[PDB]
């Protein structure tokens, strides 16, 4: 298994809200209250703030949650997803079929990002396939999970192995700890 | 003084604990993301600088690898899994607090549960990200159990070849023989030891949660990699004697030749935060990794055999040990055999008897004042001298300090 | 400049208390003072189980004790000598002063 | 060859040393008073740095406690401080050079 | 002053397994017969004096 490059989504529009278009919740979508530039998720929160005070601060430096400069409204603000990509392929001598783990996703946005607006993920003629399915670890796209278990081949993930099977395919599965036993006290 | 000796007449069982840590939390860094984000000119000046992000990335995958290679050294020991009897009796030695309890989901023993109950903790950073481990909790959970119901139900056969069973006190006979002390020892006193055992093992869970600082030696590793990747975030937000902090405003307030020394100076500051954190993470990893290997020599010797070597599996003479999985470690239940209630007693080297001298083949010559005994070294048992359980080899007028009584044929 | 050097928790006189406990333990005892309460022994005869312990039966010690412990004085005499006629032997625990 | 073996008929006492490192000398560092001195132009030129400084003394403090725990772990193996006796015979052997 | 504290790290784990390895010399070569053969001296162990 090797590691090539990183993945981003890409924002889709731009939301003014000076108290001038409307407000997009649940997207990568850039935003500018009032100057306070940055792109990311905008969900509703449950933050009761002060009322004298519109920002927002997580630990260190980074805000987290703005008010609606028209309507009191309380919302978060969540950076778009990222992460790196791995692949996962057995030797040019045995086959030339791969497959893809977007690390740290779930699968139904990248799914989105990529069968739906068809222009958001930074490699879109380097993405393709249709076999879905979704680890701790993050998407897994070009293998089927069968629901055996063997000695672990290709490690990926929280317990989830790959292997070339035998017509030839790639698999995941579990891995076994070992054959079971019990002496008889 | 040069004619007297003391000999204990009563001993004690007593169970301590070790806490080892064996790995620690894998990360992964993108340069490009940290140091540029979303500029095509900082990654044009970046580019010039030529490869000192492979170096780095190759860093954080090896630590990475080593961190699972670890695990799997300390507890992939065995390769059957065995199990447990449903009937649980071991002639009065009760395994409650270690095997395992059915009606909780997580199929943990009481001992694991306020370990991670106690430990705790303390997501997404500009291009950080943290990787989950290759073997998940319950996993590890399940090598522990396989380790305890080899050694409960077999002994240390199941560590040299197939398991052989044998009923436990018999074990506890063997183990006895292993430190100096007969077998008839433990038979006649088999009700007492037992509950002695019992009473041990109830202490360690009030010496566990109770005390605070006795889990510190893990909560250093997640207190220490989070401040570790706290700094480096906050770092980001330093001007290193440019004039500003952010990319945007330096690129549209001034003209691009002037904001080439400006973008160069912030890219020099964070090439050097990183390379301090890699550096950091490598020696950190070193340390772990002697950490990893003394746990498991230690999971080998103490855990799959009886030890003679001093002082390594725990305090007394070893009889044998139980682990037990913790966040990012691992913990060891040393139960040891210490004696008690010495008295004192006049000894000889030798005893003279028809002009011979007289050596005892595995004891020491013993007197209470007016008769003369042999017992064995660690417990006091006095017998009958005979010529059964002694040899002559030597004369009467060589040995300096022999006492001259009668041997009964 | 700003550059200073801190004094160790334990004086020189403390570690040679400690050694000197462990000394007197070790002749007056034995092992058995590392397992627990420790327990009286003349010292030929934990030297007869030590040459037990290698698998040399007990009367070898009992019938040649004058002659080992003369052996044994004369090799502590040298030890006075090879550490004080070599310069090189401390070699180790210069360099850590020196580094 | 197949049928023949050797049997020592004589033995020897010998005593060798070995000499290991323990701990080594705990120092601190002040930033401000090193890099600048007595300048307030220089230090508010360093403030911007950062927390470099933060890191190194943390580093040197770890090193500093460390060095101390080397020597309790070394030394420290007993509880009771044991006393030889006044009488220092003990069947010909002469522990003078070690006491 | 970062190449100073670097270094001295390095030199400070390496001592802490010199410490170490002398932790359990005295140990097992003191406070007990040891049966591992050329780690307390050359030749069958009896006993050692720190
Ligand atoms: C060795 O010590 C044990 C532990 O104290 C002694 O067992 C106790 O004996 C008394 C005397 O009858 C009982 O009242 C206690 O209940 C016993 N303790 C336990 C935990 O059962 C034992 O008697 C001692 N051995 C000798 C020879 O005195
Ligand atoms: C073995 O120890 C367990 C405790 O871990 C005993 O189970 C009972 O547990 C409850 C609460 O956990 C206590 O209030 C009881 O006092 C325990 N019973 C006894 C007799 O102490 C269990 O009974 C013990 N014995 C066996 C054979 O399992
Ligand atoms: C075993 O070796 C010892 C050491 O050499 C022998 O003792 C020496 O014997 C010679 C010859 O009689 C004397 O000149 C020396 O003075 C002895 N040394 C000491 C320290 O007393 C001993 O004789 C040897 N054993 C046998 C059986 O020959
Ligand atoms: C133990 O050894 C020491 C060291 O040799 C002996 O002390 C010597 O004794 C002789 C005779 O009295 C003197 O001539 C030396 O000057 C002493 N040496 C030193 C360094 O003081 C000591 O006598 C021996 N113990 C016994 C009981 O004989
Ligand atoms: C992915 O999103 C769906 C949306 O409902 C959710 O049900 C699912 O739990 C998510 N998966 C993960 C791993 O968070
Ligand atoms: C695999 O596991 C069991 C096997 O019988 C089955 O219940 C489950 O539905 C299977 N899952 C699949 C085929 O995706
Ligand atoms: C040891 O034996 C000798 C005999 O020469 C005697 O003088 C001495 O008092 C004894 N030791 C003690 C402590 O009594
Ligand atoms: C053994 O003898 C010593 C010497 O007087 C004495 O102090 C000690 O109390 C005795 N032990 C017992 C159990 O009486
Ligand atoms: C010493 O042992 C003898 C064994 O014959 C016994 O008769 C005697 O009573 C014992 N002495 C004491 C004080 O118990
Ligand atoms: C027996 O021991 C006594 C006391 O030490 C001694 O007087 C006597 O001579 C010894 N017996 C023989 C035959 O030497
Ligand atoms: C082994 O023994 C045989 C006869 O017992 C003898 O001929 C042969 O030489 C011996 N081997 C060696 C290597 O001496």
């Amino acid at each position: 298994i090797y590691q090539t490059s990183n993945f981003r989504v890409q924002p889709t529009e731009s939301i003014v809200r000076f108290p001038s278009t409307n407000l997009v919740k649940n997207k990568c979508v850039n935003f500018n209250f009032n100057g306070l530039t940055g792109t990311g998720v905008l969900t509703k929160s449950n933050k009761k703030f002060l009322p004298f005070q519109q920002f927002g601060r997580d630990i260190v430096d980074t805000t987290d949650a703005v008010r609606d400069p028209q309507t009191l409204e309380i919302l978060d603000i969540t950076p778009c997803s990222f992460g790196g990509v791995s692949v996962i392929t057995p030797g040019t001598n045995t086959s030339n079929q791969v497959a893809v783990l977007y690390q740290g996703v779930n699968c139904t946005e990248v799914s989105v990002a990529i069968h739906a607006d068809q222009l958001t993920p930074t490699w879109r003629v380097y993405s393709t396939g249709s076999n879905v399915f979704q680890t701790r670890a993050g998407c897994l796209i070009g293998a089927e999970y069968v629901n055996n278990s063997y000695e672990c081949d290709i490690p990926i993930g929280a317990g989830i192995c790959a292997s070339y099977q035998t017509s030839q395919s790639i698999i995941a599965y579990t891995m076994s700890l070992g054959a079971e036993n019990s002496v008889a006290y | 003084s040069n004619n007297s000796i003391a000999i204990p007449t009563n001993f004690t069982i007593s169970v301590t604990t070790e806490i080892l840590p064996v790995s620690m939390t894998k990360t992964s860094v993108d340069c490009t993301m940290y140091i540029c984000g979303d500029s095509t000119e900082c990654s044009n000046l970046l580019l010039q600088y030529g490869s000192f992000c492979t170096q780095l990335k190759r860093a954080l995958t090896g630590i990475a690898v080593e961190q699972d290679k670890n695990t799997q050294e300390v507890f992939a020991q065995v390769k059957q899994i065995y199990k447990t009897p449903p009937i649980k009796y071991f002639g009065g030695f009760n395994f409650s607090q270690i095997l395992p309890d059915p009606s909780k989901p997580s199929k943990r023993s009481p001992i694991e549960d306020l370990l991670f109950n106690k430990v705790t903790l303390a997501q997404k950073f500009n291009g950080l990200t943290v990787l989950p481990p290759l073997l998940t909790d319950e996993m590890i959970a399940q090598y522990t159990s396989a380790l305890l119901a080899g050694t409960i139900t077999s002994g240390w056969t199941f560590g040299a070849g197939p398991a052989l069973q044998i009923p436990f006190p018999m074990q506890m006979a063997y183990r006895f023989n292993g430190i100096g002390v007969t077998q008839n020892v433990l038979y006649e006193n088999q009700k007492l030891i037992a509950n002695q055992f019992n009473s041990a093992i109830g202490k360690i869970q009030d010496s566990l949660f109770s005390t605070p600082s006795a889990l510190g030696k893990l909560q250093d590793v997640v207190n220490h990699n989070a401040q570790a990747l706290n700094t480096l975030v906050k770092q980001l937000s330093s001007k290193f004697g440019a004039i500003s902090s952010v990319l945007n405003d330096i690129l549209s307030r001034l003209d691009p030749p002037e904001a080439e020394v400006q973008i160069d100076r912030l890219i020099t500051g964070r090439l050097q935060s990183l390379q301090t954190y890699v550096t950091q993470q490598l020696i950190r990893a070193a340390e772990i990794r002697a950490s990893a290997n003394l746990a498991a020599t230690k999971m080998s010797e103490c855990v799959l055999g009886q030890s003679k070597r001093v002082d390594f599996c725990g305090k007394g003479y070893h009889l044998m040990s139980f682990p037990q999985s913790a966040p990012h470690g691992v913990v060891f239940l040393h139960v040891t055999y210490v004696p008690a209630q010495e008295k004192n007693f006049t000894t000889a080297p030798a005893i003279c008897h028809d002009g011979k001298a007289h050596f005892p083949r595995e004891g020491v010559f013993v007197s209470n004042g007016t008769h003369w005994f042999v017992t064995q070294r660690n417990f006091y048992e006095p017998q009958i001298i005979t010529t059964d359980n002694t040899f002559v080899s030597g004369n009467c007028d060589v040995v300096i300090g022999i006492v001259n009584n009668t041997v009964y044929d």
